[PDB]
């Protein structure tokens, strides 16, 4: 009975440019314990993506300032540690929610591939800053989560589909940035591009319009990786 | 023809000789600045008129007409944008690499049209290349243009030589474009480490020295350095012509990447 | 002259008759589309050439040349931007008020040049007005232009009459610009509440009905209303000419505010 | 001894797009209790302005959504009340800080006019959402605080000066928006414009460059108010 109220509050917080409140409402609406639809699932994805992206951009700028040179160095180290703490908190929050309430109850291959992709994504965000054994563990979790979603996508999910294309894009960028193995990233992006072009003709107008954006990002990343 | 009655023109400000004003729209009027036009001056102005009457390109400053009544002036299009000399070092705009090739390709395309119509712009610098509006490039004045001193940085050693001061071929315009290229690419100016124009033009005019090419950027592909090297050469017997230079720049623009960091999936909805 | 050899041209795609291609740069080539030119067709094509050879304005699609070998085609500038018919309702761009006057002033300044050079563009619609790059306005095709049917929304009640189908005066162009201005202002289309072209052109052609004038925006000033009313009139004996319409639009642009909400001091540093 | 450390952390937080931390560091650096310089004063101003502006933009969008129409109406009401609570908290924080540590210890007229202008500003931000007796009180405080700064500016502070021009701009926008008396706002903008044009000739390049921005904003507001 409260689900519509929480989703309305989430939409209002999105419109008001305050992503934290919409993220909290999203958290409650999933913690209630019923199956989620595409609209609320995308609202969760965009809310958590926005907050984590703001934290990540702040961390990137902090690290860039820290790189240059005396107490500034340890001050920037402490600031980076604080931003790391916030990033780890939000990432572990979303992963814990995903393991406990979402993927287990997911019923449609489409839902399963989306939640597995989100899990692999946030493990990638953790790996982007994590070092050492924790980095190794989160890398393993990211690869496993991405691979399972890849399997279900190849098994059932439509090959022109925007979620399949986005999974290919994220898997490739993970391969390139984290695993430091650009060959696999280039191969995966090339095969995804080729399959999408193979089934490009039968696309509708709207499906063409959303798919082409991920296609263009795949092309740009392929060009960046291929170039010197 | 293109003769425009002197009564129907307005001259707002003296911000150029060149007079900002309006003529069915904001235009630029280049008054002669001398009351009496000696026969040689009149000959030069009809050469200017003839050379401008044959250029109609989207990368060339548009010619609107000439007024010959009580003074000689050529009405040209008015562009709202810097002359790219400011953007070079004075304004320090710091374009990105992907926007740093489009200017070169557009300048090469304008020079292609000029050379195809048998028009030699002769000497040109970074100032004559107008970066009007959204990065579009317009070729400027045609004062030295003929159909067949303050700054010597952008002008060819053969062109200083002028043993007979008769010859002016297309290879002069090549280096003119090639030197504009590195200037655009590197964002800096060679021979600026010192302040002796006579010495630098003596060493570059007679082949003693060459512009340094190592000031160029790290993001650069190897092909761009090769193109700039093939542009800035001492000997211009077969300096590569503008059609093939435009082909090379188009290929290299095609092969270039347009982002600095790998981009994942954008925010949904 | 402007004759261009047919061997040195490339025709990439058929996206117009009009053939997108390259000619020392990206151009637009309007092939005749009929293999044999009947003397009347050749006459029309030389009228097109003559009418294009006299226009050189920064608000008019540039003329590059004509190719007469094995086919008739006029090479024109290629512009990267919509034809403003999409932005009207199809694309629904919804420009702000301050950017919604600049288009009108630019169209007026171009039409001013056309009329000053004794060029009548005759019929024109919102499609021929090309919004190229950053809001700059370019006048399109000159197919009906002469130096002295699918859509009837933008064409004068006198012009339908054509009792002798001889006369075409400047007031036809004045109303054409006025109706373009009305479409540009309100962002909508009159006579679109119904789907009977014959009935709407019967009622507007013979003076039975007038375009509705109340669909205009709450923000537009009273002076804009008077200008549009003086544009869209049934009788065009002394419909106000383009010089004074440009003067009025410039005066009104001067008095317009360019913000919607009062702005305080910006962030320091 | 820690003052440089706090200002350094504030600069780092400004560069990292996290305004709250820089605002907190600014608060500590003033609560220390020594005279502030132009750099740290401007850092405080920009930090507090950024946070309050983000809150105010969110409140504006919330109210705009609330205006349209059934439980969504009361939900938007509660959201607006929450944003109002945050805005009031930050405004009262900065006002109390200005009253206790800043204006009283201010030594030079330039500092006095700047702090009084800031106090009048934040009272205006309070009045923008406050209603009733609280609205009347904050309006009275806003008018008193600017008028005092206006007196000091006319008495000593230079007539081409950017702070004088900004005081005139903010006083005029207060007159127009809050007091609902556009005549006084238009008059004040006009005299400020006239005095600035009168002494415009003797301006240096840099002083001309910063002054002209506030001049242009004065012109835009004057045009908006004069227009129908």
């Amino acid at each position: 009975v409260d689900k519509e109220e929480l989703v309305q509050r989430a939409k209002l917080a999105e419109q008001a440019e305050r992503y934290d409140d919409m993220a909290a409402a999203m958290k409650e609406v999933t913690e209630t314990g019923v199956e989620l639809s595409n609209e609320e699932r995308n609202l969760l994805s965009v809310a958590y993506k926005n907050v984590v992206g703001a934290r990540r951009s702040s961390w990137r700028v902090i690290s860039s300032i820290e790189q240059k040179t005396e107490r500034k160095q340890q001050m920037a180290k402490e600031y980076r540690v604080k931003v790391e703490k916030e990033l780890r908190e939000i990432c572990y929050d979303v992963l814990g929610l995903l393991d406990k309430h979402l993927i287990p109850k997911a019923s449609n291959p489409e839902s399963k591939v989306f939640y597995l992709k989100m899990k692999g994504d946030y493990y990638r965000y953790l790996a982007e800053v994590a070092t050492g054994e924790t980095r190794n563990s989160v890398v393993e979790d990211s690869q496993k989560a991405y691979q399972d979603a890849f399997e279900i996508s190849k098994a059932k999910m439509q090959p022109t589909h925007p979620i399949r294309l986005g999974l290919a894009l994220n898997f490739s960028v993970f391969y390139y940035e984290i695993l430091n193995s650009p060959d696999k990233a280039c191969q995966l992006a090339k095969q995804a591009f080729d399959d999408a072009i193979a089934e490009l003709d039968t696309l509708n107008e709207d499906s063409y319009k959303d798919s082409t954006l991920i296609m263009q990002l795949l092309r740009d990343n392929l060009t960046l990786w291929t170039s010197d | 023809d293109w003769e425009i009655e002197a009564s129907e023109v307005m001259l707002s400000t003296r911000i150029g000789t060149v007079y900002k004003g309006k003529w069915h729209g904001d235009v630029a009027v280049k008054i002669l600045k001398v009351v009496d036009p000696t026969p040689e001056q009149f000959q030069a102005f009809r050469n200017e008129v003839a050379v401008l009457r044959k250029t109609r390109h989207v990368n060339i400053l548009l010619f609107m007409g000439y007024m010959t009544k009580d003074n000689l002036a050529i009405v040209t299009q008015w562009c709202e944008g810097s002359s790219l000399y400011k953007h070079l070092h004075v304004q320090e705009t710091k374009f990105q690499m992907f926007q740093l090739i489009d200017i070169a390709r557009q300048t090469a395309q304008g020079m292609d049209y000029l050379h195809a119509k048998n028009i030699i712009h002769r000497d040109m610098k970074s100032n004559n290349i107008f970066l009007h509006e959204g990065l579009t490039v317009k070729i400027g004045d045609f004062g030295l243009a003929t159909v067949k001193t303050g700054s010597v940085l952008w002008m060819a050693p053969e062109v200083i030589r002028m043993q007979d001061n008769n010859p002016f071929s297309f290879q002069s315009d090549v280096y003119s474009y090639g030197i504009v290229l590195y200037e655009l690419m590197t964002g800096e100016l060679p021979y600026s480490h010192i302040n002796n124009r006579d010495q630098i033009i003596f060493m570059v005019g007679r082949g003693y020295a060459s512009p340094d090419l190592s000031k160029l950027y790290k993001n650069c592909p190897k092909a761009m350095k090769r193109l700039v090297a093939d542009c800035v050469k001492k000997v211009k017997e077969e300096r590569p012509l503008f059609p093939q230079i435009l082909s090379s720049i188009e290929l290299l623009q095609h092969s270039l990447p347009k982002i600095n960091r790998s981009a994942s999936e954008p925010s949904l909805h």
